[PDB]
């Protein structure tokens, strides 16, 4: 359908002893396919999806080299940032980076991104044009000038519109059986009496993929927002996702309420009622 | 920047007393990433507990899934215990099969 | 497949 490939990197400094904790993960859509953890035994980029396992030794050598090198870039960064912000050597700090590309339903490039954060706040980000930088503050402005002189954006643009898209298409083909399969939500409603006068209706969506979904309540055919609760979409732990929406209603008036479920796996939205 | 974790405790599959299942604790919206998460049975720490690889959302906040095999019963109480720099004491969230 | 990120801040 429409698709994306993203990589996420986190480094956390350890002032008491040793080097930062480093964790990298790669995704195609909502499927994790690779990982690296500096605390793990292998010290290699590891597979996490059956369809990536077919890649040969030069793939795993190259990805391991790149991911370990990235960890050292972050190690240097943490020292430099402590200096930019005039901070002590005694505290723990965090660097985060995410980059990737989206393609359309025709598998052609739609957009690319590369974003960087220090201690959980925006630091520097590549603009949608893939040519310019957004620097949050004066420290990041210093970094911007350095990255301009090092031709960083040029390289990233080339990757995001080229390699990124090309390998995403490759993965989509190799992992067709699951990556190009949509799992429609299995839906049902439960009823929970609160008193003689009131009850909670809860609308369930289970075992769905991809994660994107919309749940809405209506009363007599109009959207209702009062007395509703909507939980964050959550992983089931088997590759799929779950979500629910609930509403409090006068006991005996349950038939007025309808739950509406929208998902890429559904040709038209579903309507549920008690 | 310090953000406190949101917590959901739930089963992978619909819960039925006496049938094996998986107990999940999903923590999200927190910063920094160091966090203590335990799964509890009748107040006691379950020892064989695994977790997902650290990742994060658009706003840079982190999320993790902690999980273990379990069997729901009429008698046993399950919970997730979370400590984080934003909390003065560990938060205990009890598992409710309806949520 | 990853990109190369060699330039520090």
């Amino acid at each position: 359908g429409s698709h994306s490939m993203r990589y996420f990197f986190t480094s956390v400094s350890r002032p008491g002893r040793g080097e930062p904790r480093f964790i990298a993960v790669g995704y195609v859509d909502d499927t994790q396919f690779v990982r690296f953890d500096s605390d793990a035994a292998s010290q290699r980029m590891e597979p996490r999806a059956p369809w990536i396992e077919q890649e040969g030794p030069e793939y795993w050598d190259g990805e391991t080299r790149k991911v370990k090198a990235h960890s050292q870039t972050h190690r240097v960064d943490l020292g430099t940032l402590r200096g930019y912000y005039n901070q002590s050597e005694a505290g723990s700090h965090t660097v985060q980076r995410m980059y990737g590309c989206d393609v359309g339903s025709d598998w052609r490039f739609l957009r690319g991104y590369h974003q960087y954060a220090y201690d959980g706040k925006d630091y520097i980000a590549l603009k949608e044009d893939l040519r310019s930088w957004t620097a949050a503050d004066m420290a990041a402005q210093t970094t911007k000038h350095k990255w301009e002189a090092a031709h960083v954006a040029e390289q990233l643009r080339a990757y995001l519109e080229g390699t990124c898209v090309e390998w995403l298409r490759r993965y989509l083909e190799n992992g067709k059986e699951t990556l190009q399969r949509t799992d429609a939500p299995k839906t049902h409603m439960t009823h929970h009496a609160v008193s003689d006068h009131e009850a909670t209706l809860r609308c369930w969506a289970l075992s769905f993929y991809p994660a994107e979904i919309t749940l809405t309540w209506q009363r007599d055919g109009e959207d209702q927002t009062q007395d509703t609760e909507l939980v964050e979409t959550r992983p089931a732990g088997d590759g799929t996702f779950q979500k629910w929406a609930a509403v409090v209603v006068p006991s005996g008036q349950e038939q007025r309420y309808t739950c509406h479920v929208q998902h890429e796996g559904l040709p038209k939205p579903l309507t549920l009622r008690w | 920047i310090q953000r406190t974790p949101k917590i959901q405790v739930y089963s992978r599959h619909p819960a039925e007393n006496g049938k094996s299942n998986f107990l999940n604790c999903y923590v999200s919206g927190f910063h920094p990433s160091d966090i203590e998460v335990d799964l509890l049975k009748n107040g006691e720490r379950i020892e064989k507990v695994e977790h997902s690889d650290l990742s994060f959302s658009k706003d840079w906040s982190f999320y993790l899934l902690y999980y273990t095999e379990f069997t729901p019963t009429e008698k046993d109480e399950y919970a997730c215990r979370v400590n984080h720099v934003t909390l003065s004491q560990p938060k205990i969230v009890k598992w409710d099969r309806d949520m | 497949r990853q990109a190369s990120l060699s330039i520090s801040v």
